[PDB]
RNA sequence: GAAACCUAUUUAAGUAGGGUGUUAUUUUUUAUAAUAAUUAGGUUUAAAUAACUAUAUCUAUAAUUAAUUUGUUAAUUAUAAAAUUAGUAUAUAAUAAUUAGUUAUUAUUAGAUAAUAACCAGACUAUUAGCGCUAAGGUUUAUAGUCAAGAGAGAAACAGCUCAG
RNA sequence: AAAUAUUAAACCCCAGUAAACGGCGGCCGUAACCCUGACGGUCCUAAGGUAGCAAAAUUCCUUGGCGGGUAAGUUCCGUCCU
RNA sequence: AGACAGUUUGACUGGGGCGGUCUCCUCCUAAAAAGUAACGGAGGAGUAUAAUAAUUUGGGGUAUCUUAUUUUAAUUGAGAUCAAUAUUAGAAUGAAUAUACUAAAUUUGAUUAGAGUACAAACAAGUAUUCUAAGGAUAUAUGUCUGUCAUAUUGACCCGAUAUAAUUUAGUAGAAAAUAUAUCGAUCAACGAAUAAAAGGUACGCUAGGGAUAACAGGCUUAUGGGUUUUGAGAGUUCUUAUUAAUAAACCCGUUUGGCACCUCGAUGUCGGCUCAUCACAUCCUGAUGGUGGACAAUCUAUCAAGGGUCCGGCUGUUCGCCGGUUAAAG
């Protein structure tokens, strides 16, 4: 793809046929996170089922903080084209129909400050068993 | 942590409405904001001057010859006559030195003054450093009726009156005269 | 396209000849006129503009 | 201009030691059917070199 | 003892030249393999970040707003220097191994030229990519091997996998 | 050798020919309720499908809507009209 | 005057056709030498220019930000900053910074002839340029210049043509004519170009070949489809699991719509109906049982279970489907 001009231009990106890649992680800002252990394809639905349940956490009424509780840095890489049905091969490349992220396999997806270690190992295990991904939760104190 | 630094549009557009315009030119009539002149002058005084500026451009060292005769004797003439104003002229560069450091004096005790004074000093208005006009005390007005008469002609006075009548075109300093 | 070409004729009688190109829907007051080599003679002489032909069927 | 001279902060032995636990989660994650018929003959030479 | 490759073609199941095969000739190595030295590179590497898309912080200095607790109280803004992080087919200053070029060494035994035939529908597997539901015994390229043109032994039986020639 | 002048049938232009072929409109708003549109304008055309018939040997959506017949009828008859 | 006749009526292609493309340039693909395909992804070219060219000369280094100035800057001064940005005729990559941009003076090297190597390379074609000779420009030249920063910016041969550095034998001499040096003419774009000169129909059809190539069927795949299983948005008086179930997820089956094109192109096949059957169970009824928001009855749900059974008729070519009527049930 081509980030120049997302919205104007029309985009294609070769699908990776295999495409495996480790970034070796580490906490920058805060002391807990949640980082992933498999190279995957990382829908958006996975994120908003269980985008409420974080604010629960890290929001509350009536409380005010300065500081940052929540960093993420995800950000769409794939457009995931497709045929339609009754066509033949060839005569090009098929179109659009979704978008995703092609994330690696040591990827924080979520860098946490201060926030109740006792809710996110309870969140974390049902994260994962709606996606059958396998998904870690880290902290400083373990470390 | 510095990066670099992106282009204003306003360099863009210089660069290209250039090339539009090297063959045009801005100069040339109203396209300027531009007032006539004092209409003393007419299409036929620039003519006037074009004709004979136009035959001045075209002189050269090979559209003239000079006799040696002529040569030798301008040698001592211009060269006695420069002597005599070397003479004149080193001066004038010994008495600009002696006038700098009386302005050099003053200004290290320019510092040396109280408060209230010493901020107008600094600080006056450009106005009044910015005085450029005439006064009755002109070397050109107080000697005129002398060198009018000093010189061994006519027209070499009237290199200063035609002179003046252009100035006072250009400052617009003649009106009806 | 918008292009024409024509052959620079030498002064003397010898033929000899080059080619320029100029756009036909320019206003050019100047023919072209330059110092070029005339093998024939084995020496330079002024070259002038001239009218060139073309191919009949 | 954010650069700034690099720095070999890990150990030798632990670039070694990072790829090969790099090695032991993806020997996890693999299917058990392709991993037996890989380890049933890989086996084999090393007990019939010894 | 081959080929199913390249380049052209009203050409695509055809043909032509190169390439590979055979024979002959010659006081004939411009050769192949292995080891080692050696040169460029810009995939890959990367707690790297120049660019694009997005992004978390700090601060000298210089100022603001409201209220009669206006010699106080309270809430706030901008900024030089400093400065984080994720991503990408068509992002890299820099930078691997192997391959490739040249030289040397060892070992094999061919090379050059001439006369001249066949082939130019390819298949699978391992590694690697592009279209495809990273579906197909699918389709198109690259690097090796085997069938093709090759039996015997092992895979219950098996053109393409292993051992072996 | 080349060029100009002179000119036939035929071709072009023009005229005629529609029981020859062929072809036959749209937009805007309008009447004690939207819708309806006799009418009135509006643009164009060589002219704007007239009479009559019409889910037809002509109907894609269609087993079209209503009625008749049959214990019950995608066909059939009759009837309405994008 | 198709009245009559002789002929043409491109190719590639995931069947063919309709559509689109056909030459040349740049990157990705491309896997650190070079090369590397596809109806793979994207963009571009069929030019411009006698100054935008050649030799000398001068100027601030360019660009970003702040600031001050006889308010002015040919291109002011000062300061800091810039993994080389600004630009370099147009697409993209690459590279340069003595680049590039700008001002100016002289000028036509964007000239002629002859020899030769190297890269690349089936062929032909194309590319870079040193050396030798003549005749010039620049101007300390001591030297530099044989079009533009580069790569695309086009076309063979034949025929014919204008000017000409050279020769001539259809008996001889000339004319004519042929050839030679320089040079011009094509969307011959199907761009290696078969001709100066070219469209369709065949349900009246023929022949040669092909499973190298299609429709039914088999086979592989299973996006789709159907079903099981885990999770449980939201209904159910409360209440996720009596009943119900969105969403997300892990496997299975091979009955639908399709993808590929491995078998058959050297006598056959398409749906439906009559007759005749056989198998599975993911069971419509009968038979057993658990659970229940199950009083009884009727019913809903799940499990075990294949012994035997499972309609006639009207319209339609019809499986199906609607309708009339029934049955323990009309799988
Ligand atoms: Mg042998
Ligand atoms: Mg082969
Ligand atoms: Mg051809
Ligand atoms: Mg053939
Ligand atoms: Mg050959
Ligand atoms: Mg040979
Ligand atoms: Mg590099
Ligand atoms: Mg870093
Ligand atoms: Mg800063
Ligand atoms: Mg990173
Ligand atoms: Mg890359
Ligand atoms: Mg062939
Ligand atoms: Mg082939
Ligand atoms: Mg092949
Ligand atoms: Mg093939
Ligand atoms: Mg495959
Ligand atoms: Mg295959
Ligand atoms: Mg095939
Ligand atoms: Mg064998
Ligand atoms: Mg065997
Ligand atoms: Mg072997
Ligand atoms: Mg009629
Ligand atoms: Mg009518
Ligand atoms: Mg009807
Ligand atoms: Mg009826
Ligand atoms: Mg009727
Ligand atoms: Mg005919
Ligand atoms: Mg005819
Ligand atoms: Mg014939
Ligand atoms: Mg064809
Ligand atoms: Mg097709
Ligand atoms: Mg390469
Ligand atoms: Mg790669
Ligand atoms: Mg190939
Ligand atoms: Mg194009
Ligand atoms: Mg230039
Ligand atoms: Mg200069
Ligand atoms: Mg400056
Ligand atoms: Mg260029
Ligand atoms: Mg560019
Ligand atoms: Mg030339
Ligand atoms: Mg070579
Ligand atoms: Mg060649
Ligand atoms: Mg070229
Ligand atoms: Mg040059
Ligand atoms: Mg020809
Ligand atoms: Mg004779
Ligand atoms: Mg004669
Ligand atoms: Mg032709
Ligand atoms: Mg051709
Ligand atoms: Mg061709
Ligand atoms: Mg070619
Ligand atoms: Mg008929
Ligand atoms: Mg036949
Ligand atoms: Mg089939
Ligand atoms: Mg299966
Ligand atoms: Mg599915
Ligand atoms: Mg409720
Ligand atoms: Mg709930
Ligand atoms: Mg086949
Ligand atoms: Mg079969
Ligand atoms: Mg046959
Ligand atoms: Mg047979
Ligand atoms: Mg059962
Ligand atoms: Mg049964
Ligand atoms: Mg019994
Ligand atoms: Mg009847
Ligand atoms: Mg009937
Ligand atoms: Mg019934």
């Amino acid at each position: 793809m081509r980030f120049k001009n997302l919205s104007n231009t029309k985009q294609v990106s070769f699908k990776l046929r295999n495409f495996k890649k480790t970034t070796k992680y580490r906490l920058v800002f805060g002391n807990s996170m949640i980082l992933l252990y498999k190279n995957a394809r990382f829908e958006s639905i996975y994120f908003e089922l269980f985008r409420k349940y974080i604010k629960v956490i890290s929001k509350k009424k009536n409380i005010n903080i300065n500081y940052r509780n929540c960093w993420i840095f995800l950000r769409m890489n794939t457009p995931l084209t497709k045929k339609s049905k009754n066509s033949r091969m060839g005569k090009g490349k098929g179109a659009l129909y979704r978008w995703l992220v092609r994330l690696p396999k040591h990827y924080k997806l979520l860098e946490f400050k201060n926030v109740n270690y006792y809710r996110l190992n309870f969140l974390t295990k049902k994260w994962s068993k709606r996606l059958s991904l396998p998904l870690a939760f880290v902290s400083k104190a373990n470390l | 942590w510095n990066k670099k630094g992106k282009v204003n549009e306003a360099t863009v557009q210089a660069r290209k409405e250039k090339k539009r315009l090297k063959e045009t030119n801005q100069f040339t009539g109203d396209y300027t904001g531009e007032r006539p002149p004092h209409p003393w002058l007419s299409a036929k005084r620039l003519r006037s001057i074009m004709t004979q500026y136009q035959v001045f451009a075209n002189k050269n060292r090979l559209n003239i010859k000079v006799d040696k005769k002529d040569a030798v004797e301008m040698k001592k003439q211009f060269e006695e006559i420069g002597a005599h104003e070397y003479y004149r002229m080193r001066t004038e560069q010994i008495i600009n030195e002696k006038n700098n450091q009386v302005i050099d004096q003053i200004n290290k005790e320019i510092e040396t003054l109280p408060f209230n004074i010493y901020e107008e000093i600094t600080k006056m208005p450009k106005d009044k450093i910015y005085n450029f006009n005439t006064d009755s005390n002109s070397p050109y007005i107080l000697y005129f009726e002398q060198i009018a008469r000093m010189f061994d002609e006519e027209h070499l006075t009237k290199l200063k009156v035609s002179q003046r009548l252009q100035k006072l075109a250009e400052d617009k300093l003649g009106e009806n005269d | 396209k918008n292009s024409i070409l024509f052959k620079l004729v030498s002064s003397a009688g010898t033929g000899f000849f080059y080619l320029a190109k100029r756009n036909a829907k320019a206003e050019v007051i100047k023919k072209l006129s330059l110092r070029k080599f005339d093998p024939i003679i084995n020496q330079y002489v002024v070259f002038n503009e001239a009218k060139l032909s073309s191919g009949k069927n | 201009g954010r650069a700034k001279p690099k720095v070999n902060h890990h150990t030798p032995f632990e670039e070694k030691d990072y790829s090969e636990l790099k090695i032991y989660d993806d020997e996890r994650l693999m299917d058990k059917q392709y991993k037996r018929i890989r380890d049933e003959y890989q086996k084999a030479a090393v007990k019939k070199e010894h």
